[PDB]
């Protein structure tokens, strides 16, 4: 297991344990770094004492980042990730200023009162990112929820048609905008990784 | 003909190498034949040969133990020949590699060596390093002495004896790319000669350099000459060798490299065959692909702006690289190493004829003028082929010291 340090604008370091062995959510992906670093931007701020749900949390990278900015966040992923999520919470407990807790949530199922933000990073990549994920997103989301989706535009085999359909379905219940590349973190940004905003 | 290309073993036994049956017919070799194998640095090994259906005819399957014994890598070339008269050894002297027995106690012979040699009739050579798995830990052992003088077959009567525990290139060797060499020398001078001037000046140093090209263009040579002549530690990663290991064995490899590059900084980490490690694979939900790229991107983002560790990696297919490598200023410089033109070949041929006594009649530019799709590797082979034909000519003078190589010897080499 190898540890990503994720440096914060204020100097503290998030440390995410990663496993070269498990499923895809056992390493930090670059959409995670992009999203995390974007939450830290001046034009963003504003997470303090707010309700954050993270889907596809995997390593916990983004949810943990939000937990250190003052939010009350629930990091959710499949049963296989709960022990990593918990290990990574323990790794960073000393920096959580709001609150964080690990829960199981498989998309297309149900488990509150609607959350302020919903954060996703690199969740749109296979069959379950389609009908099941939008079910969960259509459910949890109130009308004043700000869902923020971060993902890497991929070009190989089954990935581009999942990304195509996923926006062909998002129009059914949701309005979306893509935030320009220059509002991303100055250094941790890339022409092929997209931060997009959702409402309704 | 008896020169073969080293491939991965499916038959992961130490004592076994595999060829295709058509190849085994061309050498008149049969299953269970003891064979002698020759590799690099004058290293030799004694194995049993077997058939294998899934094996290109020009290749030999051999496990990692034998490859290390021959000092050779995947894609390299070994020789094979019959070894008929391997007699049964009377007593062997064997010790364990200290790296592998640290912090273990027990009857080393009962746990490891007895069940390893037992009724197997293994061929062994003095100086072999063998690994014996099983036993809560895999220990590697070394053959220090045999009872036949070299070679032996460890038969039941053989008695086993065990006590103790055992343990420069430069710029003038690179031809045909005097431009691209200066372009790398320049990417790397400031970060390896004046690291701290990057915080001071306030500028982001290079972390990764991609060298593109076809096999044989000398990309490993370039990197090692950059490291030896700027005073930099050098750590080689071979793509398919690290991928050949178990996930976890390679994760230990990859970590070790960055550990040692920083323990010896300024250092250059060189990754031969980047696409063996970081393909442009698709991505779906599975446990089935190992996450080596992420380990590597994690170790490289962790180096940050210290600038004392530079990572160079080479590939034959640039559009076949995981795009994650080219973002956040990881691999954001790329130099191209192509076939040399006519002047480039001549540059290379003077380098490879450097310690060969050349005839008066030798016109190295004519050789150059007739070597088109040739890369430095082919020009090297062409020179050794010519000196080999010089040696075979003095060999025929047993019709009853040193050597001298003529243009005829080269004319033989240009005609394969
Ligand atoms: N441009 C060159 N100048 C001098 N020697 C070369 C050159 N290209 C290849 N060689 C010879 O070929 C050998 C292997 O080249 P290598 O560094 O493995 O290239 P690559 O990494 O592109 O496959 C070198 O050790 C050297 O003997
Ligand atoms: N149907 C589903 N329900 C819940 N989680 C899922 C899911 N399908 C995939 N996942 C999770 O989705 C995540 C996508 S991998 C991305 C992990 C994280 N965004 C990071 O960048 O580090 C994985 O952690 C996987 O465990």
């Amino acid at each position: 297991m190898f540890v990503r340090v994720l440096e914060k604008r204020d100097g503290t370091v998030l440390r995410l344990q990663q496993y070269s062995s498990g499923g895809v959510g056992c390493v930090v992906w670059d959409a995670a770094i992009v999203l995390s670093k974007y939450l830290e931007t001046p034009e963003f701020s504003a997470l303090s004492r707010r309700s954050v749900l993270e889907l596809g949390s995997g390593t916990g990278a983004v949810g943990l980042m939000a937990a250190t900015l003052g939010a009350d966040v629930v990091v959710t992923d499949l049963e296989e990730l709960q022990d990593l999520l918990k290990m990574n919470i323990n790794m960073n407990k000393h920096l959580v200023t709001g609150s964080v807790q690990a829960k199981v949530l498989k998309w297309g199922e149900e488990v509150p009162s609607p959350p302020d933000f919903i954060l996703m990073a690199d969740c749109i990549y296979y069959e379950e990112s389609l009908e099941p994920l939008l079910k969960t997103l259509k459910d949890i989301s109130g009308f004043e929820t700000c869902i923020i989706c971060c993902y890497e535009q991929r070009t190989m085999g089954k990935n581009p048609e999942i990304e195509k359909k996923y926006f062909e379905l998002l129009q059914l219940d949701f309005d979306f905008e893509k935030i320009p590349l220059e509002k991303h973190d100055e250094e941790y940004r890339s022409e092929d990784i997209h931060i997009i905003y959702i409402r309704k | 003909p008896n020169r073969l290309i080293v491939d991965e073993a499916i038959n992961e036994d130490n004592s076994v190498v595999s060829l295709s049956q058509p190849k085994m017919d061309e050498l008149q070799l049969f299953r269970g034949d003891t064979v002698l194998l020759k590799g690099k640095k004058r290293r030799e090994a004694v194995c049993i040969v077997l058939s294998d259906d899934t094996c290109s005819d020009e290749k030999i399957r051999m496990n990692r133990v034998v490859r290390n014994n021959l000092r050779v890598r995947l894609g390299d070339v070994i020789s094979i020949q019959p070894c008929p008269d391997v007699k049964y050894g009377k007593r062997i002297h064997v010790l364990p590699i200290d790296d592998t027995v640290e912090g273990i106690t027990g009857n080393l012979f009962e746990v490891y060596l007895k069940p390893y040699f037992l009724e197997a009739y293994r061929p062994i050579r003095k100086g072999d390093i063998f690994l014996v798995r099983g036993g809560m830990r895999a220990v590697e052992f070394k053959v220090v002495e045999t009872d036949p003088s070299p070679y032996c077959i460890v038969a039941p009567d053989t008695v086993i004896h065990c006590e103790g525990e055992p343990i420069e290139v430069g710029y003038d060797d690179i031809g045909g790319c005097r431009k691209q060499l200066a372009q790398i020398k320049e990417m790397v001078e400031l970060p390896l000669r004046h690291p701290a001037l990057f915080k001071a000046i306030g500028v982001k140093p290079p972390r990764g350099i991609l060298l593109y090209g076809p096999p044989g263009t000398g990309k490993t040579l370039i990197a090692r000459a950059v490291a030896n002549e700027t005073g930099a530690f050098f750590f080689l990663i071979n793509g398919p060798e690290i991928m050949s290991k178990l996930a976890g064995e390679s994760e230990s490899n990859l970590r070790k490299a960055f550990e040692e590059a920083e323990k010896n900084a300024p250092a250059i980490i060189f990754i031969d065959e980047l696409d063996a490690i970081a393909p442009k694979r698709e991505k779906t939900h599975g446990e089935v692909e190992r996450r080596i790229v992420s380990q590597l991107l994690t170790l490289m983002d962790g180096l940050k702006q210290r600038a004392h560790v530079i990572v160079m990696a080479a590939t034959n297919r640039p559009n076949s690289i995981d795009p994650a490598l080219r973002r956040f200023g990881r691999f954001d410089r790329e130099v191209d190493i192509g076939i040399p033109d006519a002047t480039g070949r001549l540059e290379i041929l003077q380098i490879h004829t450097k310690n060969m006594k050349l005839a008066d009649d030798v016109d190295l530019e004519q050789v150059a003028n007739e070597t088109h799709g040739h890369v430095g590797a082919d020009l090297a082979a062409l020179c050794s082929e010519a000196a080999l034909q010089a040696i075979r000519k003095k060999m025929d003078l047993i019709d009853l010291n040193s050597l001298a190589v003529t243009m005829d010897d080269f004319r033989w080499a240009l005609s394969q």
